[PDB]
């Protein structure tokens, strides 16, 4: 998970 | 949502809940309802479980509380992610999918309009953000679907508060300048929509942002008016 | 582990759990670090989840609880399942995890040798099996890591329990007849290590058996001296 990413997991 | 409250029953009727069922099942991602067969979510929600079989979708709920095994689902006959999309970037953010069961419209579950390739340059004034994502930062999932007014900033402002990054003309930001209000992780795949003629439409995708509600730094939406030709292709 | 006591920090620094994490994070199996990229487990530990990118492996922790969004974890690259191991059977129950990122040992975090082939036949005196999983039939995962010892039972002592299943020399068994201390649920994959020359090695994989230490039912153990030739080949 990158700064960008706006994904559950993390 | 940051910065948001509890939508209602049949506000947002074309909001959907995607959930991967592994030991357990969870939500990751929401998307929108274009057509009886038809959902539209981001590709990055599907990066790392590209199995079909494993997905679940969920229409005309408020809560995700109100989902057991024996609700039932919608399940993914055809999984279509832009050829262009590769795994780790922002680019081309969207993924049909083509659901095995024609879905039964309600009060509750409805499909939103599309814009037309013509709508491209429109400037939309009334834009709200759905879904059960995160309403701070270092958030937690939410049971009551969330909603949010945000206003679009142009696209030559979002990119000189992303000197880091590159938008595209086939991505739209919104935001306001310092702002809680923004779409945050468990948002991704949830349309943006805007009132143009007194209807609804879905102008973009959640896709990605540099935090939640960070002051000057926007989401980043896929513009769905910009792959509307890659949508009928293939769809028919 | 049913028999067990709690392990220590820094007794077993090979041991790792392997988890399915969605936004949950669940310990499913063990297995034992031979290498800054390699883990070596059970097949039938990714049979129902064979997804990779939804596993991770947690090293040189004693407790499952020292665990949240804090605690680095390692992911998996490729996962390599024998080509002859079949659902049906257990049988060449054997796979190996290649890590993404090299891992950078310490006193708490440190491969273990594999055994000779020509050790095959060898009689291994100090047999210790280690991991999470249930501490009684029908028990739960265990917060802290447990030990215990126990002997082997030479093949065709074995093969006698084990009416329908063939226990053959790509196996070893392990157990007391009225001892009770065995091998449960989420043990699976982890290791048997048998010090002999003068330093540990890892003897066998924990594998199967439905029960948890009925008097008169030893652990089945895949025989890692036999897949020495495998292994190596896999680490080209
Ligand atoms: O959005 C309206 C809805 O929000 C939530 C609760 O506050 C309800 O009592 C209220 O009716
Ligand atoms: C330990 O050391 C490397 C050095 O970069 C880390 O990046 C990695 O986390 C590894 O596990
Ligand atoms: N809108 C924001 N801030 N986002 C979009 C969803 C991914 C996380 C960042």
């Amino acid at each position: 998970c990158p700064a960008y990413s706006a994904y559950l997991d993390c | 949502i940051v910065g948001g409250t509890n939508a209602s029953l049949g506000e947002w009727p074309w909001q959907v809940s995607l959930q991967v069922k592994l030991v357990s099942q969870t939500h990751l991602c929401g998307g929108s309802i274009i057509g009886r067969q038809w959902v539209l979510t981001a590709a990055h929600c599907f990066d790392g479980i590209p199995y079909p079989d494993v997905w679940r979708i969920y229409g005309g709920i408020l809560s995700l509380s109100e989902i057991t095994k024996e609700t039932p689902s919608s399940r993914i006959k055809e999984l279509i992610i832009h050829q262009e999309y590769k795994v780790s970037e922002g680019n081309y953010d969207i993924a049909l999918i083509k659901l095995q069961t024609p879905l039964n419209y309600t009060e509750f579950q409805k499909p939103i309009s599309l814009p037309s390739k013509a709508d491209t340059n429109t400037i939309y004034t009334n834009c709200w953000v759905t879904g059960w994502g995160y309403t701070k930062e270092q958030g937690e999932t939410q049971n009551i679907l969330q909603k949010a007014t945000i206003p679009l900033v142009p696209n030559e402002e979002c990119q000189k508060k992303y000197r880091d990054y590159v938008i595209n003309k086939q991505m739209i930001c919104a935001g306001y300048k310092e702002g809680g209000t923004d779409a945050c992780k468990g948002d991704s795949g949830g349309p943006l929509v805007c009132k143009h003629s007194g209807r609804w439409q879905l102008v973009g995708i959640t896709s990605w942002g540099e935090g939640c509600a960070r002051k000057d730094q926007p989401g980043v939406y896929t513009k769905v008016s910009e792959y509307m030709d890659w949508i009928l292709e293939k769809t028919q």
